[PDB]
């Protein structure tokens, strides 16, 4: 669990720094914007666009490089499709996980709803058998303690 | 035919009991049902088996 626990802190590490790199990209997309938008025309002003082009190309050159590294988590994150079109659909990913664990807590209660209403069916129909037939006592009760083994995995919560 | 009698009698009640062994491992751990749904087949083709052979 070491080794899980030093490369989850790589994943952070990485993970922060890729944002810093991100925003970067960002800052220099607002301000080749804002040079479109109030170009002078200026050779200075082209020559500083080409430098802007220059900046924005080292660091998706160093984020790639990284995405190529082997010193990287970058690959054994995983990452599926919904999330990736739910934010293309303007929507917040974080619902995502909220929907996906509630999902998961929805299938572990409907499934315990199912072991629960099967037990009141088991233990109703085992008692109604017993009360019509007294010479089936023993295979009933037999039935019980064998569907009804020691815990293991029942008592913890 | 009492024996083919006592012996529908006997299954009966034995598939009374298959189908409340069922109901149990379907409440603890719906992965073993297959042998259980075995027995219940089989338990029924006996009954429906011995039916046919009082037929005559």
């Amino acid at each position: 669990m070491n080794g899980n626990s030093t490369n989850n802190e790589q994943l952070q590490q990485e993970l922060a720094t890729t944002q810093d790199q991100v925003a970067s990209i960002i800052e220099s997309f607002v301000e080749l914007g804002v040079s479109i938008y109030d170009f002078p025309g200026t050779p200075e002003a082209t020559k500083g666009m080409i430098t802007n082009l220059q900046r924005n190309v080292d660091r998706l050159y160093k984020l790639n490089v990284r995405s190529n590294d082997p010193q990287s988590s970058l690959s054994k994150v995983d990452i599926p499709l919904e999330v990736v079109q739910y934010i293309e659909d303007g929507r917040n990913p974080d619902i995502y996980t909220r929907e996906f664990v509630e999902a998961i807590r929805r299938s572990n209660q409907y499934q315990r709803g199912k072991m629960h209403g099967l037990k009141q069916l088991r233990d109703s129909l085992a008692d109604k058998i017993v009360d019509e037939f007294p010479e089936l006592k023993e295979p009933v009760e037999d039935i019980i303690k064998r569907t009804s083994p020691i815990d293991n995995v029942s008592n913890t919560h | 035919y009492q024996y083919k009698i006592q012996e529908l009698r006997k299954l009966l009640k034995s598939l009374l009991l298959n189908y409340l062994e069922l109901i149990g491992v379907l409440s603890i751990n719906p992965d073993m049902y297959e042998r259980k749904v075995e027995n219940i087949r089989t338990i029924l083709v006996n009954i429906h088996h011995l039916l046919n052979e009082y037929r005559p």
